């Protein structure tokens, strides 16, 4: 049995992640570690044996504790990039590995200029339907989703227009009730006091 | 050569055409266990010993596979070179002092076995004989040939004529060592 | 390298479904996972090399042959909900410390077949308030009522594929979260200038890869067989 | 205590193959020696031996194996780690805890071989059977006096059940009086063990 802590963790960019995982046999010798990334595969990272207690190879290191058999990767300076989900295994004398559940890995990059605005759209074939965008916030605030059905709220999402030099985090909500307005889709959520509602 | 003990931490042992495979440990000359390849398990010599100590078949079943395929790469490099016959040689003694009467073991040490394949059977007054028979794993030599054990329970009697009957590739006609 | 068929795949509960992989990587050694949140990667079955199999974790309800040196495939005879997954298979050395993947197989075992839906897709325009505000321009794509969850949504910007200023949501959300049979929304944006949005030639296309029933499924409803197929949205620069 | 395995390494591109790995310990785990063997038809062909420290091609044959394996540094570091992972591990945890420790009693009976004549030539046998390890000493006397003459033992008989089996016999003329006796030394004895035969 190999277990990883935690389930999810989200972590500023620039800052250090720290994944943990914990083994139950003490025979376990070899501790490789996978990265996967959303449509792909596992892919071999970084690994280490027991007989060592420590295995860099640049931003990634893994820290290793035979005594209380527990193991640890460090993904330093981290990046938007290294989002994905890292996988803890183990071997014993060369057999095949036992992973763990794994640890998905969510990077947040920072905002230069946030400016929050939720804007509605409309659709452009059939002007009675409608969206709602929650956009150009900080990636500190937290988009919950609804207290009730009718009524759909996505994650936050950030795009970046490479063309220019430039992020942004937004999030959709829609509906089918035709008493649904866009300034209070997001009343669930924080939302700063400063945000912008045109219209 | 020298050493005070010494264990052969995995043998394996595979044989071609017919798919044999054997995979084994050893230590000071006495078998701890071989894994069998078809049940997929650890089978101690010893019960006492594998409740004390432990092997993952698997380790042996790679192994296995892997000399299975090492065989094959063998094969073609040699050109084909077959294995030689040798002519095994067989022993016969009882486990205990032979007291009439009183159940014992007879036992037949086949030795210089090679290639690895061989019957051993028992015959009592010139019938076979099956009583709680039991066989070893090949054991190995320094010459790489091997020499392996057959068992039998038995009663004493000055009515009775025991032989061991070995039959191999090496050998033209059956040799029975006499007891 | 190993490669997985097929990629997407919807099954009956009792039918056949037999997943196999190719490897190229001259390795012996292939192991069959399967992947689902709050189990991570579970091994099935596994084989050292051609004619032989050995049981991984969890074989129950899974048949393996290992024909070649080069072909792996998982067997499920009889198949049932509980195999609903992401498959993956894996090459590697003897002893090897480095195991490859394949990409990935989703499969969905359903019960009734009458579930299954391709997407609604349709693109909002950006706002002239977002416009006049920040001089950028968002559109935003919503695929809707879509099951099972084996969709690919892409952006198209004058018959080229784009990446730049695209973020798509991480996975669908449930239309009906209290029924283990929801169909999907997912939502996508794309983030121009004004300075392009305004331009009436260019046109903006969003994309959704949807994986559903084989052209060969049998179909005795009233609706328009829901196969695999793109459907999309399209707004014009103004 | 588990047991670990000697990894055979994959061939590059009636017939018997052999793999073997052996551990010679000297003064339990003081010296070690390590060696790997690989053997077609009877012909060792390739080898790895902790005092050389890289796979040498025993034969014409082993050539294509010996230099591709040590090239390899996953597989030559994994083949040298064997000394540890392999033999030093295995004589400390299931060894020391098995063979190691088996202590296995002998048992001693006196036999006379044809049936008894005051005055007149015989020959008793000491049968010592089932018993381990190995190391043994065993002695008849009569009267007290050891003998050295008319006596005869057969080497070691290795049962193949992890027990030992020695014969030993004695010519002599059995006198009214007389007591011979058998005496045996075996480390699994607090105290050496004697059966006497009464004339």
């Amino acid at each position: 049995q190999v277990r990883q802590s935690p389930q999810s963790l989200t972590v500023w960019e620039g800052e250090t992640a720290i994944l943990n995982c914990s083994y139950e046999n003490s025979a376990f010798d070899y501790f490789p570690w996978y990265q996967q990334f959303p449509g792909e595969g596992p892919a071999l990272l970084i690994a280490i044996r027991s007989v060592s207690d420590k295995k860099e190879d640049g931003r990634f290191t893994i820290f290793f504790n035979k005594r209380e058999k527990k193991l640890s990767l460090h993904i330093t300076d981290s990046q938007p990039g290294d989002s994905a989900t890292y996988f803890c295994a183990a071997s014993k004398g060369a057999d095949r590995l036992t992973f763990g559940k794994g640890t998905q890995l969510i990077i947040q990059p920072y905002i230069q200029n946030p400016d929050p605005a939720v804007y509605q759209l409309r659709d452009s074939k059939s002007s009675d339907k409608s969206v709602c965008l929650f956009t150009d916030f900080d990636s500190q605030t937290n988009v919950s989703q609804s207290k009730d059905s009718d009524v759909y709220i996505t994650d936050k999402c950030v795009l970046d227009m490479r063309s220019m030099d430039f992020k942004s985090n937004s999030a959709v909500a829609w509906s089918n009730k035709s008493d649904f307005a866009c300034a209070n889709a997001f009343n669930n959520s924080i939302i700063p006091e400063d945000t912008f509602f045109p219209s | 050569i020298e050493a005070d003990h010494v264990g052969t931490y995995g043998i394996s042992v595979y044989q071609s055409p017919g798919d044999i495979g054997q995979y084994t440990f050893e230590f000071d000359g006495d078998e701890l266990f071989y894994v069998d390849l078809d049940k997929k398990e650890t089978v101690w010599m010893l019960p006492e010993f594998g409740q004390l100590a432990s092997f993952d078949p698997q380790g042996g079943l790679q192994n296995i596979a892997v000399v299975k395929h090492n065989l094959g790469v063998l094969t073609k490099r040699s050109n084909s070179t077959p294995a030689t016959n040798e002519a095994p040689q067989a022993t016969v003694f009882p486990k205990s002092p032979v007291l009439l009467g009183q159940p014992n073991t007879l036992i037949c040490f086949v030795d210089n076995i090679f290639p690895p394949v061989i019957n051993i059977t028992w015959l009592r007054n010139s019938k076979s004989v099956a009583d709680g028979v039991y066989e070893t794993s090949f054991f190995v030599n320094r010459d790489y040939s091997f020499h392996k054990l057959s068992y039998l329970t038995f009663i004493p009697s000055d009515d009775d004529i025991y032989d061991c009957k070995v039959e191999h590739w090496g050998l033209e006609e059956p040799v029975l060592k006499h007891w | 390298a190993v490669t997985q068929s097929p990629r997407n795949k919807v099954a009956v509960t009792g039918g056949k479904v037999t997943l196999s992989c190719n490897q190229t990587n001259n390795h012996n050694n292939m192991y069959w996972y399967r992947q689902d949140t709050g189990h991570g990667l579970r091994l099935i079955h596994y084989s050292y090399g051609a004619g032989s199999t050995e049981k991984g974790d969890i074989p129950d309800g899974y048949k393996a042959s290992r024909p070649s040196q080069e072909n792996f495939s998982l067997i499920l005879e009889l198949a049932t909900p509980s195999q609903t997954s992401v498959y993956f298979c894996a090459s590697g050395d003897f002893w090897g410390d480095t195991l490859y993947f394949g990409a990935g197989t989703r499969l969905s075992v359903l019960e009734d077949l009458k579930n299954v839906f391709p997407p609604e897709v349709a693109v909002f325009e950006p706002s002239e308030a977002e416009i006049s505000h920040t001089q950028k321009a968002t559109l935003v794509c919503l695929a809707t009522g879509f099951y099972p969850d084996h969709v690919e949504l892409s952006w198209w910007v004058n018959g080229k594929e784009v990446h730049s200023g695209v973020c798509t949501d991480p996975q669908p959300l449930k239309e009906q979260p209290a029924l283990n049979d929801s169909r999907y929304a997912l939502s996508s944006r794309l983030r121009v200038s004004a300075t392009f949005w305004q331009n009436p030639r260019n046109h903006f296309r969003c994309q959704v890869q949807f994986y559903g029933l084989s052209e060969n499924d049998e179909w005795t409803q009233d609706r328009a067989k829901p196969v695999t197929q793109i459907v999309s949205a399209e707004a014009w620069g103004r | 205590f588990e047991a670990q395995k000697a990894k055979a390494n994959k061939a590059v591109d009636h017939f018997v193959y052999q793999f073997m790995g052996e551990c010679y310990f000297t003064n339990g785990t003081q010296r070690i020696r390590y060696v790997t063997r690989y053997i077609y038809n009877r012909e060792e062909y390739v080898r790895y031996d902790s005092d050389v420290g890289e796979h040498r091609a025993v034969t014409e044959l082993g050539r294509p194996d010996a230099e591709y394996w040590n090239s390899q540094p996953e597989i030559l570091e994994r083949t040298r780690a064997e000394l540890d992972t392999v033999c030093r591990h295995n004589y400390e945890g299931p060894e020391t805890h098995t063979s190691l420790r088996r202590l296995e009693q002998p048992n001693v009976v006196i036999s006379l071989s044809r049936t008894e004549a005051l005055n007149h030539h015989n020959t008793l046998v000491c049968s010592v059977t089932d018993f381990y390890p190995a190391k043994i000493k065993v002695r008849w006397f009569r009267n007290g006096q050891e003998e050295t003459v008319g006596v005869s033992s057969t080497q070691l008989i290795r049962n193949g059940d992890w027990t030992f089996q020695v014969l030993v016999m004695l010519e002599m003329t059995p006198r009214r009086g007389e007591v011979y006796t058998c005496h045996v030394e075996h480390p699994s004895l607090k105290s050496p063990i004697t059966v006497e035969w009464r004339a």
